[PDB]
């Protein structure tokens, strides 16, 4: 098996990448954690 | 080099809690050390703010 | 001061200053290489940093290459920017600084890297050995500085005063209007160089035959033969080189490289056989020498060599073209042999 | 200069340079390495080397004709160079080489010797040419499970399974009429080439190359070919670039030109007008790098490849390079844009207007295959002059600022850190 | 942090004027021999602090023999200051030996760094 | 198995095993040097550490030296300790271990250090070039391992099986009673070696004349000449070497070293001119070659050479003594020339 | 801290006896396949702790190909333990592949260190 044949990631990849959707969802969740951390630190 | 590597104070912060090479197979039992550090900070800060009222 | 340039609607022009100051004119070993890596350093007026910044903002780069005969200063740039590059090359030929710290910091490590690169390649080492055993004092000087002879900063200044003269340089332009180039040269600092003498000797160099040199080396074993040429027997060796390179020959898969270095008064035909295994090099070089001493017919390779001479001739100072219509036959006479690699298993000159 | 173009099913596009002394004439197919499944991979390399085979090159060299070939991701080419009086001989030879017959090239002995030679060349490429195999793995992991990931050179495990039937099947599916452009560059006239093609017949095939089911899509990933027995650490790193026929083509190339290329051993290369050099020259972080803006038919790549011996400070190299990349989005100055304009005019005019006719033939064939006609260099210089700082900032915000990256590395790359710190360094947290 | 081009400009403006030179050159060398760095066996270019990269550059520039002499003058100054004595009057640095030997190396490093900073912050001639 | 020993009341005895396995018998380049630095490592029975500890507690040390013809194992020790050292040398000749880690850890860095030492000395390099151009396949093998030819651990085991045989070694003793040594050898493991063949060839080696080799080098420039000898013309070159060394000659201040390497069937007369300046080496070697081609009279140096041959002959295998009474005259014939150093300023063989 | 000569002596005394081998070799390989280091794709010589200089020596002794195989088995074990899964049954180390490959290198380093210590503490035969 060559080193150019990438193994199977297809069970764990997104069916649609759409690089603003995924980054917006991730930054929304990180921002929610930062929101509640700011409230708790206050 | 980077400022976190060339500064005298931030080199310790770097080599301890930023770029410290950890083994990539350690589970949650290798987390009690950080947890003890947090709980020691809790004990000290509550001890000061409660020993301002203690005779 | 020979100025020549051709014109074309191509939007990028190049300017070249060919000066006869290569390794065959070196006073000590590798002085020409120190002068080559020294030019385009700081001058008396602008620093090298200001040179690189203003040439990069105007849109042109710099290159200084040495050969076995020339020291070529080249500048490739956009067509409107001509007098800046003519004045820059005039300032480099006239008034470079020659500060000692420049030698100890930017010039000598570059020369160390150039020699380390060409020592790791065995065919360059074999080519230098072949030159050194064929033209032992003249052309056979080493091309690169290795440090077996102490070259001071005064030696480099004396060599640059020897070589950069008005009678020693040709200004060649590509995509440049010629009369405007002649006006910019006659207005610049290039016209006030000291008018020394042309170093080009017209006589044929004294060449030696039947010599042999053997250099031990770790890596690829290479066996090489070398034939000094005349001025009249040069086209036969040109069509020989392009015969052995192409697929017309039954032994092009046996050799690795074969080229003819054309000079103004002669040159050297080289022929390199390179392989990591010494028995393969041995069998190949014995077969090559036996088949060349058997004789070849160079008639089928003549149009192919006209083509390869056309694709190589781009410079203004191209040698004599029409000599190809008279070559017919070749038989291997006497030659000079080097052997770089696993020396204890390569063949000797007596058994070839 | 001028580029003309005509059609009869084939496409004839020329560049009459009357000042040149040779004349290249050849066919440039529109198939490439991106039109192969991963089991017949390397069949284009094998067509390159049976066209450059010994018997074929000997028959070419009898008339004074030098052969040339090129296998890219998008386009193949098969160029025959000769003197300017032998364009008819070159056309008749190319006719006899491809069109009139292929069984004499595809004999048993010629095919077995050529398969042996290409297997040797692919193994020699795989274990000795390190920055190019880094760039090939960068393509193989940026575009993975997608036909633009396949290397042009082929793989050892696939190329030893090819037989003559696969060569003929690829020839029947890809060496077609509409797929091809016959190109003449150098010292030939356009009317002479068209009248000489119409004098012969030169009909390649009926036409219609197979259409790929999956389009190219960038996929942020990494691959680490760690070999501790190597003296250096080669590493490429790229984002999704701009394809051709994009309005951000010259902007992507000028963004690559801003940070340029570098060689730490050349003295005039250490004095360039790049602000990355002030960070990179202090502790000697790398030996060389180059910023590339690769543009394919479906997608593209924008990034840098580098090599270094300072294997304990690779992360500082990546760090300062990516902070300089983040300067494009926020605060790239006017002088850097003017400098990149001048240098990109310079290298683009060196690329399109060099003296070598075979490179002109490859470039013209690729461009008139993709976008139907060749954009001449004066309009290219006008498009470079039209770029402002706001265009570069908008492009960097679209393509650079906090986008996925693809990393490939080999050698002593243990000093290279995880994917996440390199990914998180694409946005500064200070803006 | 005086930027030697600036002090050289002020000093040359004082020296080239006759009135200012006649006024404050006796004050100058009176200040020098009241400073007393001669009495430890030092020169003034041995006394400039060398823990910034431009002066470190100008010390790499320096020839070998002057570097060994500077190293000896530093070690004899440390030893004489350690013993809390002074060097005997035959071993004091005389007025003619107090040569500004390191000043041109420092000034060319100053001009190089100044030119690098200017070219690093240029506009374009539009 | 040739055993010979002489006796004296001196309280320290030495024991030597001379085996004909030097560099002239090397299968590949430098295999004999790897065998030399490999012996006195671990055996099958005692380790090398236990060997050094017990020999140091008993009072004797070990030494293994290679030459161009021999592999000599020597042991110097106190007289009562004889059978321990006879059994130790028998175990080293018979059953050394040949483990791969021993090669990669203790044997190869020692060989790297030996080659780095003798590469920094230019006259050793010139002597190896002189041997390699005079006896190109036989005696002319390199003495030291430099790594241009891959030598595996199986090569060393095959070479040690080739060389260490009963017909190939001589046991020499100093200050040792002879019959007791013959009894200890006949009782030890040295009598059960495989009885192979004597590698000493009786024919004269094929020698070559008029050759030349030139090696660039940083440091002292050295020019060297070399003359292959016969078996009968050997005393003339011995008295020539001791003539040029002593103060009897008007040019002993010009040469640096001159020696004759006596072998069983011939040898080489060397003559080294060493100086840091190349013009001094040039003038000296031209004067030396001119004066030797003019001719010399070797009659005054004959008693001096009898003395120097007496102080050099200490070994049992000393060559033929009485040849000195017939030497009268010398005139320089053909020779072989090398030149190591600043090669571009040293003279060539044609101008000597 | 078991000193592999000692465990080898005990194990060879168990194996050479028929009764003890017949009694506790089924217990032995039952202990092995209940230990479950096979299921992470490891061998037992991959499992010996290597942070003492004698085992570090025995790892320098090791051939190249077995060293690269050992490095791959360690990295696949770390990755499988990280994902908290096990390797699939086709990728488990079988019983025949669990070869004591590093044991002779370890034993010769043991004998070398033991001999060095003994000779470092000898008396003299008076
Ligand atoms: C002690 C406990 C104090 C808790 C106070 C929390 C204050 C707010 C922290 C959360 C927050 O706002 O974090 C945002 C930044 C960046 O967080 P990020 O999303 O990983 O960075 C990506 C930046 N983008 C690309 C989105 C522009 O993150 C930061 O600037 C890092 C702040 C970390 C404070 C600890
Ligand atoms: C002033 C600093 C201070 C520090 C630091 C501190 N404490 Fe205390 N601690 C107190 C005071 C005051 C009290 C008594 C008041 C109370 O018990 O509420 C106390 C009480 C306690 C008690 C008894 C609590 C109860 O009410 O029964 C425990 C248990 C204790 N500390 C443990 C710890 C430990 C464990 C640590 C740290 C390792 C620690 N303390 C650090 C101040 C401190
Ligand atoms: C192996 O990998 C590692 C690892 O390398 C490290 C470093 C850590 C991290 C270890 C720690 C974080 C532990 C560090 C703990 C300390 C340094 C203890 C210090 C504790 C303190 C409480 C500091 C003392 C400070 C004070 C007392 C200031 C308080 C003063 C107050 C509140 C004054 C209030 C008065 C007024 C008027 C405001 C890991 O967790 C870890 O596993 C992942
Ligand atoms: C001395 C006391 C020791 C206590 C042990 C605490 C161990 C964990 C500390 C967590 C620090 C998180 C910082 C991460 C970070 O800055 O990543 C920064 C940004 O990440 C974030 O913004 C995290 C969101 C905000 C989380 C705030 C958590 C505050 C609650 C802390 C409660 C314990 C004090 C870098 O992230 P990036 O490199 O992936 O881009
Ligand atoms: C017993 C140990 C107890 C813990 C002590 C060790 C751990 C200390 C961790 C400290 C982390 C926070 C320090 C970060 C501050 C970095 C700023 C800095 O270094 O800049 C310093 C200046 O710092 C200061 O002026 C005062 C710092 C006092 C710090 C008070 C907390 C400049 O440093 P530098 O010389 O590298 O900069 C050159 C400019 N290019």
């Amino acid at each position: 098996k060559s080193t150019y044949r990438t193994p199977n990631f297809d069970d764990v990849l997104k069916e649609n990448n759409d690089a603003d959707k995924g980054r917006s969802y991730a930054y929304f969740m990180v921002g929610a954690m930062g929101l509640l951390s700011s409230a708790g630190a206050k | 080099m980077a400022f976190r590597k060339s500064n005298v104070y931030l080199s310790l912060v770097n080599s301890y809690i930023i770029d410290s090479p950890q083994p990539s197979s350690i589970n949650y039992w290798w987390n009690m050390g950080s947890l003890l550090g947090l709980c020691l900070v809790i004990q000290i800060v509550t001890g000061i703010f409660m020993a301002m009222h203690y005779s | 001061l020979t100025v020549s340039a051709r014109d074309a609607p191509t939007k990028i022009s190049t300017l070249a200053v060919k000066v006869h100051g290569g390794s065959r004119y070196a006073t000590k070993d590798g002085v020409a290489h120190l002068l080559n890596r020294f030019n385009f350093q700081n001058t008396n007026t602008r620093s090298a940093l200001k040179l690189v910044r203003e040439s990069e903002l105007l849109g042109g780069t710099f290159k200084s290459t040495l050969d076995r005969e020339y020291i070529t200063l080249k500048a490739t740039f956009l067509k409107d920017d001509l007098p800046y590059y003519v004045n820059a090359l005039a300032d480099v030929l006239y008034k470079t600084a020659f500060k000692p710290h420049e030698l100890t910091e930017s010039v000598l490590p570059a020369a160390r890297y150039d020699y380390a690169v060409a020592e790791q390649c065995p065919v360059k080492s074999a080519e230098d050995q072949l030159y050194a055993i064929t033209f032992r004092k003249g052309l056979g000087n080493p091309l690169l500085y290795d440090g077996v002879e102490r070259v001071s900063l005064q030696d480099i200044k004396d060599f640059a005063d020897k070589v950069y003269t008005k009678e020693n340089l040709e200004v060649s332009g590509e995509n440049v209007v010629e009369a405007d180039l002649k006006r910019f040269v006659d207005e610049s600092l290039l016209s006030t160089l000291p008018a020394g003498k042309s170093l080009v000797s017209k006589s044929e160099p004294k060449f030696f035959l039947g010599e042999e040199n053997r250099v031990r080396f770790i890596g690829d074993s290479v066996a090489a033969i070398g034939i000094p040429v005349n001025k009249a027997s040069l086209a036969q060796y040109e069509v020989l080189a392009n015969y052995l390179t192409s697929a017309l020959s039954e032994l092009s898969g046996l050799i690795s490289s074969a080229k003819l270095d054309k000079f103004t008064d002669g040159g050297l035909f080289t022929l390199f056989v390179r392989d990591q295994d010494s028995a393969v090099v041995s069998s190949n070089i014995k077969k090559i020498v036996a088949d060349l001493k058997k004789g070849k017919d160079l008639s089928p390779a003549i149009n192919y060599t006209k083509l390869k001479n056309a694709v190589q001739n781009e410079s203004v100072s191209s040698p004599i073209e029409l000599n190809f219509d008279a070559v017919k036959d070749f038989k291997l006479g006497k030659f000079n042999y080097v052997a770089v690699g696993d020396v204890s298993n390569l063949p000797y000159l007596d058994e070839l | 200069a001028e580029v003309t173009q005509l059609s009869n099913g084939i496409v004839v596009a020329t560049e009459h340079n009357p000042s040149a002394h040779t004349a290249s004439v050849g066919v440039v197919f529109g198939s490439g390495a991106a039109n192969e499944n991963p089991y017949n991979n390397g069949v284009s390399n094998l067509w390159k080397n049976i066209f450059l085979s010994k018997e074929n090159s000997a028959v070419a060299a009898k008339e004074g004709l030098a052969l040339s070939s090129n296998i890219s991701r998008d386009f193949q080419s098969y160029i025959v160079s000769s003197l300017p009086g032998s364009t008819d001989k070159s056309l008749d030879f190319l006719n006899q080489s491809f069109i009139q017959q292929k069984a004499n090239l595809l004999s048993s002995s010629n095919f077995e010797a050529t398969k042996k030679s290409v297997l040797k060349q692919v193994q020699d490429f795989e274990e000795n040419d390190h920055p190019n195999r880094v760039l090939e793995h960068l393509h193989s992991t940026a575009f993975q499970n997608t036909p633009l990931s396949l290397p042009t050179r082929g793989t050892l495990e696939s190329l030893e399974n090819l037989v003559v039937a696969d060569l003929e099947s690829f020839a029947n599916n890809h060496f077609l009429n509409s797929n091809a452009v016959v190109v003449g560059t150098g010292n030939i006239k356009h009317e002479d080439l068209v009248n000489s093609i119409e004098s012969k017949n030169l009909s390649l095939q009926t036409g219609t190359k197979p259409v790929l089911k999956k389009k190219a899509a960038f996929l942020g990933s990494e691959v680490r070919l760690r070999d501790d027995t190597l003296p250096k650490a080669w590493i490429s790193l790229a984002v999704e670039g701009e394809p051709v026929n994009s309005p951000n083509y010259f902007v992507a190339k000028l963004a690559a030109q801003i940070f340029g290329s570098y060689n730490a051993f050349e003295p005039a290369s250490r004095l360039q007008g790049i602000k990355l050099l002030d960070n990179i020259q202090e502790y000697q972080l790398c030996d060389n790098f180059n910023h590339f803006s690769l543009s394919y038919k479906d997608s593209g790549l924008w990034g840098f490849s580098t090599a270094t011996r300072n294997v304990t400070m690779i992360d500082d190299l990546i760090h300062f390079t990516l902070k300089q990349w983040n300067r494009l989005t926020i605060s790239v100055t006017d002088t850097e844009v003017e400098r990149a304009k001048s240098l990109l005019k310079l290298q683009l005019g060196q690329l399109y207007e060099s003296g070598n006719p075979v490179n002109d033939a490859n470039l013209l064939g690729a461009e008139v295959l993709i976008k139907g006609s060749k954009l001449s260099l004066g309009e290219a210089f006008k498009k470079i002059d039209a770029i402002t700082v706001k265009d570069v900032k908008a492009w960097a915000g679209k393509r650079l600022w906090d986008q996925d990256i693809a990393i490939a590395g080999t050698g002593q790359i243990e000093g290279l850190l995880d994917y996440m710190r390199i990914r998180s360094d694409m946005s500064m947290m200070r803006w | 942090p005086q930027s030697f081009t600036s002090i050289a400009r002020i000093g040359d403006y004082i020296l080239k004027s006759p009135v200012l030179s006649k006024l404050c050159v006796p004050v100058a060398n009176q200040f020098i021999n009241l400073a007393g760095y001669k009495k430890l066996g030092l020169k003034f270019d041995d006394l400039i602090a060398e823990e910034n990269p431009i002066m470190q550059t100008a010390l790499r520039r320096l020839p070998e023999d002057e570097s060994y002499a500077r190293a000896y003058r530093i070690i004899r100054a440390h030893q004489t200051e350690l013993t809390h004595h002074l060097l005997p009057r035959n071993e004091w640095i005389k007025a003619q030996e107090d040569v500004p030997y390191l000043l041109p190396y420092i000034l060319e490093a100053e001009a190089a760094a100044k030119e690098k900073d200017e070219l690093d912050n240029i506009e374009v001639s539009k």
